[PDB]
This record gives C-alpha cells, structure tokens and sequence, in this order.
RNA sequence: GGUUGCACCGUCCGUCUUGAAACACGGGGCAGGGAGUUCGCGGCCGUGGCGAGGUUAAGGGGGUUAAGCCCCGUAGCCGCAGGGAAACCGACAUGCCCGCAGCCGGGCUUAUGCCCGGUGAGGGGCGGGGUGCGAAAGCGCCCGGAGUCACGGCCGCGAGA
RNA sequence: CGGCCGCCGAGACCCCGGCGCACGGACCGAUUGGUCCGUGAUCGGGUAGGCGGGCGUGCCGGUGGCGUAGAAGCCGGGCCG
C-alpha cells in the first residue's frame, strides 16, 4: 500500500501537526491504524506512541480511503484535547 | 421509520397490500363480528378466541364484596425490613434490649409475613404477624410485639 | 472391494422426495455430477433405489485416473495433479489411484478432494437415452466396464 | 499506472451493455409514459411477467455491473459534481474528473475551469 | 482537568477545576432523542375543516346509463362528498387536532442528554465538525471572569470577543442558512441568519440584554439550559463561553 | 444493526475493543464478553448483589454484561467490573470487594483472561 | 441515436379464474386528483434511561417576546409475594445433582484447532416450602429480587377505521 | 416392425470472467452501514405472505452550498445507476 499526506493544518498553540491521508489500497484490506502507524513513523522520524491516528472512512470499493492523524511534540498533549476513545483504539495502552 | 407505504409499496403493488384476495378486505365479516362478538356464540363465531386459554367460560359466578368490608392491609416480608435496616436509620436503634434495632413496622403500616432470613435481631411492632414471621424473629434473637 | 461410479442423468424434477433425497445422500444433486461409492450391501442399496434416475457401473483404473485428474477438487482453482496428490499423502497419483481401486483409502482420508466430481456431458450424448435400463440398451442403471465410455465422453 | 482488472470489467460493461428496462409495453399507449420509467409488470395476465419470449426482459439483479466499475463515466474516471472552486479541493486528478453543475454561471465557471486545469483535473465546459 | 479563567483584557489569570459533566461519554443518540422531544413540544396544531362534506350534500346518480354508481350533486354533475377520487371530495384522512405532539423523555434521561452535549464541546474533533473555527484551541470551552455577565450592551460585549479571538465564529454565523428552498418559506421562517456561539451567565437576569443582538448568539443561564440551545438539530460541539459562577452552579448537577 | 445491535456508541465501541483483545492475546473470553453484549436488552444481565455473594469465592474477576443492582449483603472480597452500576451497588462492592471498576478499565485490570469468571 | 429492411421469437394490459389471446369483465386518448389514516386499549418487537423501585399527570412558582427545554408537584399506576370466590392464611437472599459459555489442568497438530478431568454464572432436573381442595392422600396455582418509564413500528379490537 | 451406426439438436451440464446472497475471518465508523479476503458441488424461478436494503416527494431544524456573467420549470441530447 501507499499513503500520502494530502492536506496539512498546523496548530502551534498546542504544538502539533494535524494531517489528512489519502490512502491507496489496491485489492488489499482497509487499513488498520497500526499498518499506517509504522510507515508514518518512518516519514516523520517521530516516535510511534506520540503519533495518534483517529477517524477513518471507507469508500464504495474504488480504492481511495480517507483518514486523519495528529503528530505531537510532547506526549502529555495527546491527552489534553484528545479523550479516552481514540487512544485505547490505537492500542497505546496497554 | 418503516415507511408503511415503503412496505405497501407502491412496491408490492400487491394492491392487496398485505390483505390477500381482493374480496377479503371488507366489513365486519372478516372480523367475525364486531369486537368480542362471537365469544358467547354457541354457534360458530369466534368460540376459541384470540385468547391463549380459550375463551374462559361465560358465567361470572360468585359474589362481590362491598368495598367497605375490605380493609386494606399491606403486607411486607421480614426480608424487606431486614435488608433495609441500615437505610431505616430514622427508626430507632436500641442495642440494649429490643434486639439490635427497634422498628415499629407502622411507618409502613402492615401485617408482617415470614419469607426470607433475618440477619440481625429485630424487635418488630406490627398490626399482625404470621407464625412463620414469629419463629424467624425469635430465632434471630429478637422479639415481636403486637400493637 | 468393487468401487462404482454413479452419475445422475435425470433432473430433480419427477423424482420422489425419497429418491431425490437418496441422490443427495449419494452426494449426487444435479445433473452430470459423479461419485465414488463402495460395494457394501447397505451402500448398494441406495443405488438400487436410484436406478431409474441414475447410471452406475464399475470403472477401470485408467479411466478413473483420467476422471480424478481433470474433474477432482475439493476447492480452489488448483487442479488435482501428481504434485498436489503427492503433498496430500502417498507417493504419487498412480499409487493414490491404486489405493482407491483397492478400497484401501478414500478421497476424504487424503483430505482436499471431494466425493463429487462435476463430470462432462457425454459427447455423442447420453449413452442410449434416459428412458430405459442398461439391458434395454439405454444409459440407466448398472453397466459393465463399458461405463468407461460414458465417463470418458464425460471426461 | 492504472489496473488491468478495472479495464477487464470496463470492457465487460461496454460489451455487455444493457437492454432498456423501460416499463412494459409503452409504444402502445402514449399514456404509458414518457421516455423514462420502469415499473414491473404487476399483472397476473402478463406475458412479460410470465416471461414469454419477446416480451422484453424484466429486471433481475443478474443483469448488474462489477462494483469497481459501477458509476464510472465513459473515460474510466470517477464523477464528482462540482458546484464551485472550493469543491475542487481534495479531488484526485488522476482518479476523478469534475462536472461543473449546469446551474453554475460563466462568472464562477471561468474561475473553476482555470483552477481545475492547474490542479490537473479534467473539467468539460465553456465560455 | 483545569481550564484557564481569563480576565476581560483577553489574557489568562488563573486555572480552575472542571466539573464532572464535561468528562461524560459522547452520545449523539441520547441528544437526538432529546432534541426531537423539545422540537415536537413547540409545534402549534394543524388541521383541516371538519364540517366539510356536509356543505356539499351528495346524491347518487343510479344505473342504466353506462356510468358508475358513484355519487355526484343535484343539477350539476360535479365534485361531491364521500369521495376521495373526485375533485372537491374529502381527503381521505384529513389532519386531526388529536395528532401526536409530545414525546416524553425522562428527567434522569434529559439531564444525561444535557451532560452529553456539554462534554462534546471539550473535544476538538466534534468542534471542528460543528463548523466553529477556533483560533484559541487550548481554550475549549472558554471560561472568562465574572465581570462579563454584567455587560449588557452590544458595543461593549463585541470588543471583548475580538480580543479573545472568538469574534471569528460570529463571522461564520453571518452567512445565511435560512433563506430556505421550497414554497413554504412564504408563510414565514425566511431571510434569517444561522447559529453561532452559546454564552452562559450566572447572573444578570435570565438573558444578557446586549448579547441577544449578536448574530447566532443565544443567551442563557444555567437555570434554563436545554439541549436545543446546546446542540441544535442534534449537532453538539457548539462552542460555549462560560461564567465562573455558572460553572460553579452547574457543578451541582440536579434533577 | 438490522434487529439486535447497540445504538449506544459507547457500547458498540466497547465491543470493537473486545475483538482486538481476542485476537492479539489469543484468549477466547473477551469475544464471549462481546457476544453477551450483543444480545437484546431484555436478555442482558440483571445482577443482584446477594447473587454476587452467593456464587464464586473472594478475589476473582467478575465481568457483568449488564447492570449490578444493590440492596443485599456482599461480604466477598470479589472485584466487580461492569457496564453499569447502581449508586447503591457501587457502595457494597467498594467496602467489601476488591473494588468497583468500569468495564472499559477492565483492560487495565485483566487484558489476558486469567482468573476471570463471567457472571450474570 | 432516428428510421427502416432482414433473421429469430412473441395470440395485450389489469382483474375475475382451476384455466383469459378470449366470443369473461373494464378501459377512446391525454392531464390532474385519487385510497393502509387518528385516538384509546391490549399483545409483540427493536432501542434508550433509571434501578427494587420507577414514572410523573393535573398544577402553580420560574424563565422567555412567546415558548420549548430547564428545576420544583409524586396525586395515581405498575412492579417489588402469592393463593383463595370470600373468610382468611402467608413462601428457598440455596439443600442435592447435570452441564452450555468461560476459567483451570494434562496430552496433541507447525499453527488455528482437537481429545480427555475439575470448577461451573447463565440454563436444565430434584428436594423442602406457601396456599386452595382437603378427615387423609393426591393435585391446582405459586416460591432462591427484576421491573418501570420512554421512543419507533408490526399486529388485534372499538370507533366511518 | 426387429437390429445397428454416424450426426443434428436446450437457459440443461462443462468451462473463463463478473454480480448478489449466506457463512467465516480481518479492518473501518460517532449510529446505521461499508470495505477486504476465503468457503458454497451440495447458494441464486416465483403468486399469496413474511423479512431485509435502497430510491423519490412536501415541509421543518442544524450544517454546509448555489443564482440575472442566468434559478426552478419546460424540450431534445450526453453520462451513471
């Protein structure tokens, strides 16, 4: 598979980069967060536990999928404006 | 949420529209007479009914009480009182005599019945008691006082 | 023992629910699908009923080898060739056939091959007709080794 | 590159086409409508419901298209209706093509076409 | 979790503890049942005339003439009554005044729905979906000092928003979202604005007398707050601007 | 879903968390906890705290796919994890039991499915 | 795409009906209009809150331009014990045994998975119990705490339905 | 009429590719739903009827768009389903 970062917003008040993915999967599964997670760590050169991936949808079988992630400077700050539900779903803890 | 027409459809164009033959949808006859009609009928009508035990028989036999003659009572199990004891704080607690707690049932005015066990000694005052209720209260180390 | 190949020529239509179901119990549903059955009196019996609906007869080893090869497969696009049989169990396809013929093993034991083979029409068509029995010269019922012909045309 | 499997199905769709599945006999009465409109022959009587030959085909699911191919335009691409310049954003020029809505004026349309070609997105109209 | 309280110079001072309600699980399904319930309650009845079809007598035109036995009127052959096929005939199932108009929702249930809509504001993801565009990101929701409530003049409450960076949201609310499609506009409910921030105060009556002016801005107190204001059309995550006494009194959640 | 299937988002998300656990650690139990949630509403647990007391000795991890419902003794050192509790229930369990804890924090207690007993 | 020639096949539609191309019934053509609806009550279902209780209705305080929502009222209904016509009496927060899920143990396949022993909530089967009939016995009904309220819809009945 | 041989001749049956359903596995979502893979020889006619998914119409609310550099509507054509 291959992922590109399509559109970029930056909020420096809370010190993150926020990113939109346009995912190309060609006859292969709708991606888990984890498979996006290892590949993303290589592009950013930032730790895996700081990089938090949420919300994904899945189109009609055409081979584009959308999703969002956020890449954080500090690891206190993936828990200030981001609730329980994402984090547990990533598998950061445990 | 289900659109009835969505099911009826313009769809099914059954046009019968979940009724069957066209002849069927009509008057009282499909129903077998109006309402409860036909229960009584000796003749075929409804006999059997859309009741599970079918229809129970007709002749309500037996007699009426005057409303006045019915004292109401209000029954409570010892189980209810016993579980609630800590919640019952408003009602006195006397460790020395009276059992563990002194409860006048009369806060809920009632006849006390025997079901359940009694975890503590209770001194219970009530309008009435069953003999089973007496045995369990005494076994707990409590006492029963009749008002 | 003797092994027979059974093929249903006649469709589900005009069958008794007892015979039609018997055919399903033969592991034969449809037209032109063929099955391997052992000769036991209990086993024999299903075919006896079926007789009017079906063609049966004992096959040659050679003809059996051509049918296992093309037609056979539990699942998957993959054909049952020497190599595939070999991974199953036994040395090769030849041994595997000799063992089936002896009745030493079965297809199931060896798993990943089916008890039903979806066989071909006979080219030159049904061997006599669906109307009548083997004696009468028609396709139905117990046949000789001449079953070889019906199945070869079937592949 | 784009795929082979997608071509395979696109060719099937061309080749295969579709009958018409405009509602039962339509020529006969002008009442029986206007050039769209299937409704299934609900009648018992029907030869088309009886499915006698020559009485056109009635719809069955069997007739469909491959999912991957359904909804694809005739140059292979994927439609996105585009009302404006903002709608153009996040449109993959390689996969998708834009249709400017009929409603849209020349005044917006000049801005839309010129920006859509810089994004590399094939448009349609003008001017 | 603490949230900075801000002076009216648009700068932080202190940080104070956040109430329970803001942690509560996100539950659009609860809010939806609640929002639906409030809307149906503020519907005014609808009918159709009940004596119609008694003003049109209706008589039967017989047989023996190769038409139906369906009733017309005496002298003209026209529209009648006791028909649904005809022009002028009854409609079939006219609207009644006995039509449903209430949906209960439990006092326990409603408060939980309220909690659920306020909690949604703390979240970034709901807040951007709702359409509020915020330049003051770590300040979800924003609490400001008690002096803000006493302000009741439009010019004064305006200035303060620009300095806080939350005037930008009203700019959004200016964009028109109720010149509606459809003929029904004529009867009313056209040429109107859109929603924007919700302002909660503790004091200075039940509304602020200068903040009802501002576009899309709806004012309330904590003793009147309802799901409709907090998350209309079942879309929570609508930005709030809080008053220190309001946060304290909400702390005491009751019902 | 089509007939039976939570409309509550919090409940549906918990089932999805449960599936991942089943796969990654390879135990059966969490998936069992998913099927019990999956049942209709009048088929999910209604658990009494004198029913807790009566079954399974101290220090075991009770997983309840419904509600714990107080009034009744509970003298066991059992630790209850559950989808909801009464106000009344929470007190009995936290005074005698190992603790009252939420079921979405059950991950933190026991993610692997040793020493657990399902109860309803 | 229009039209037409050619090949092949095709005796409307809807309805009645066992059988309709019909010498069964209905229709000139077109446009518009046109039919599963509301309340109460019961039986179901899904979903949601709360919890051995649960919900308010009627109402007036309050808020608002008005009003909904908010908080307040808890009358009453149902549930929490049943049986009996009534008099009137009043029960298992567990004694025994299986065993689904799961947990625990051994063996086994590369793995999933499998075979076998405990432990077994939920569930299943006894015992002992309440009460009614009863000299008695024997059954009838009931018994080791889950419901209430809310929302949509299916279905019954009364209503023009 | 009693034999026989070669052929012709279905939507059956075989065979490539595709589609839906059912079931398993995985993933995705804030609900419904969707996607990816695997298995199906023993899944795919259909009236009464039962169920399940989508479409469209009118208006309301939120949200987010369009219009005199041309809306709706009308008529013919193009494309998708």
């Amino acid at each position: 598979m291959e992922i590109r970062i399509k559109e970029i917003k930056e909020n420096k008040l809370i010190g993150r980069k926020e990113i939109y993915f346009e995912i190309y999967h060609p006859g292969e599964p709708t991606p888990s967060r984890k498979d996006v997670k290892g590949k993303l760590v290589a592009m950013l050169d930032l730790n895996p536990e700081t990089t938090v991936i949420q919300y994904i949808r899945s189109y009609f079988g055409s081979y584009i999928s959308k999703g969002y992630a956020k890449a954080y400077d500090s690891k206190e700050r993936m828990l200030y404006i981001e609730p329980e539900y994402i984090l547990i779903r990533d598998g950061l803890i445990e | 949420m289900i659109r009835r027409r969505k099911k009826v459809r313009k769809l099914r164009g059954s046009h019968t529209h979940g009724w069957g033959c066209k002849k069927k949808h009509r008057g009282g006859g499909s129903k077998g007479g109006r309402g409860m009609a036909g229960t009584g009928k000796r003749n075929k009508s409804k006999w059997t009914w859309t009741i599970k035990y079918a229809p129970d028989h007709l002749g309500k036999r037996g007699f009426s009480r005057p409303p006045e003659v019915q004292r109401e009572v209000r029954v409570v199990n010892l189980k209810f009182i016993d579980e609630h004891l800590d919640e019952l704080m408003q009602m006195g607690i006397a460790y020395e005599e009276g059992g563990k707690i002194i409860v006048d049932v009369t806060q809920f005015a009632d006849k006390v019945l025997g079901t359940g066990k009694l975890t503590r000694p209770l001194v219970i005052k009530a309008r009435a008691f069953s003999p089973k209720a007496e045995e369990k209260i005494k076994a707990a180390g409590g006492e029963a006082v009749l008002v | 023992m003797a092994k027979l190949a059974v093929i249903r020529i006649r469709g589900r239509v005009n069958v008794k629910r007892p015979v039609r179901d018997t055919l399903a119990m033969l592991r034969l549903h449809r037209v032109n699908h063929c099955v391997i059955v052992d000769d036991t009196p209990s086993y024999l019996g299903m075919l006896q009923k079926a007789k009017d609906y079906i063609t049966w007869g004992e096959i040659n080893a050679e003809t059996l080898a051509k049918l296992i090869r093309k037609r056979g497969r539990l699942i998957g696009n993959k054909p049952v060739t020497d190599e595939y049989v070999k991974e199953k169990l036994g040395m090769t396809i030849e041994e595997f056939a000799q063992k089936v013929v002896n009745g030493e093993m079965s297809l199931k034991d060896l798993p990943n091959l089916k008890p039903v083979f979806r066989l071909h029409p006979p080219r030159g068509g049904f061997r006599g007709s669906k109307k009548r029995s083997f004696k009468e010269g028609g396709a139905l019922g117990y046949r000789g080794e001449k079953i070889n012909e019906l199945i070869e045309r079937m592949l | 590159e784009k795929e082979f499997k997608r071509l395979l199905r696109v060719r099937a769709r061309l080749k295969r086409k579709k009958p018409r599945f405009l509602r039962q006999e339509w020529w006969r009465y002008p009442k029986f409508k206007n050039d769209p409109k299937w409704r299934r022959p609900k009648g018992i009587d029907s030869k088309m419901r009886l499915k006698l030959k020559g009485k056109p085909r009635s719809p069955s699911i069997g007739w469909s298209s491959p999912k991957l191919v359904r909804g694809l335009h005739p140059s292979g691409y994927e439609e996105v209706l585009v009302h404006n310049v903002k709608e153009l954003e996040a449109l993959d020029p390689k996969r998708q093509a834009a249709r400017i809505a009929h409603t849209v004026g020349k005044k917006k349309r000049i801005e839309i076409i010129k920006r859509a070609e810089e994004l590399g997105i094939k448009v349609l109209n003008p001017r | 979790m603490k949230v900075k309280v801000f002076d009216l110079n648009g700068q932080p001072v202190g940080e104070i503890e956040l109430p329970k309600v803001f942690f509560t699980p996100f539950r659009p399904d609860l809010i939806r049942r609640a929002v639906i319930a409030s809307w149906t309650h503020r519907i005014q009845p609808q009918g159709r005339d009940p004596m119609a079809g008694k003003r049109r007598v209706t008589e039967n035109i017989g047989k023996g003439h190769s038409m139906a036995r369906v009733e017309r009127l005496k002298t003209p052959p026209r529209y009648a009554a006791f028909v649904p096929f005809a022009r002028g005939g009854r409609r079939t199932h006219p609207p009644k005044v006995e039509k449903i108009i209430w949906e209960d929702i439990n006092k326990k249930e409603k408060r939980l729905a309220l909690m659920s809509a306020i909690a949604a504001t703390a979240n970034y993801d709901l807040v951007r979906a709702r359409g509020h565009i915020i330049d003051n990101v770590p300040q979800l929701p924003l609490i400001v000092v008690d002096d803000l409530q006493k302000v009741q003049k439009t010019r004064e409450t305006r200035e303060i928003f620009k300095k806080l960076g939350i005037w930008d949201d009203i700019v959004r609310a200016k964009e028109k979202s109720g010149v509606r499609a459809g003929k029904g506009k004529m009867r009313g409910r056209r040429y109107k604005k859109a929603k924007g921030p919700l302002i909660v105060v503790g004091k200075n009556e039940g509304i602020v007398l200068g903040a009802r002016n501002h576009p899309g801005v709806d004012v309330v107190v904590v003793d009147n707050l309802g799901v409709e204001h907090l998350a209309p059309g079942t879309h929570p995550g609508r930005l709030t601007v809080w008053t220190v006494s309001a946060i304290e009194r909400l702390r005491e959640l009751y019902g | 879903m089509k007939r039976t299937g939570p409309t509550d988002p919090n409940l549906r998300r918990l089932i999805r968390y449960l599936r991942k656990k089943s796969n990654e650690y390879g135990v059966k139990i969490w998936k069992d906890v998913a099927w019990r949630l999956e049942r209709p509403r009048r088929q999910r647990a209604e658990v009494n705290v004198s029913k807790i007391n009566r079954y399974a000795n101290d220090g075991e991890m009770i997983v309840v796919p419904g509600s714990v419902l107080g009034a009744g003794k509970l003298e066991k050192k059992v630790i209850v994890a559950a989808w909801k509790f009464s106000e009344t229930a929470r007190r009995k369990i936290i005074e005698a039991g190992g603790e009252a804890i939420t079921i979405e924090e059950l991950i933190e207690r026991n993610p692997t499915g040793s020493g657990v007993r399902i109860m309803e």
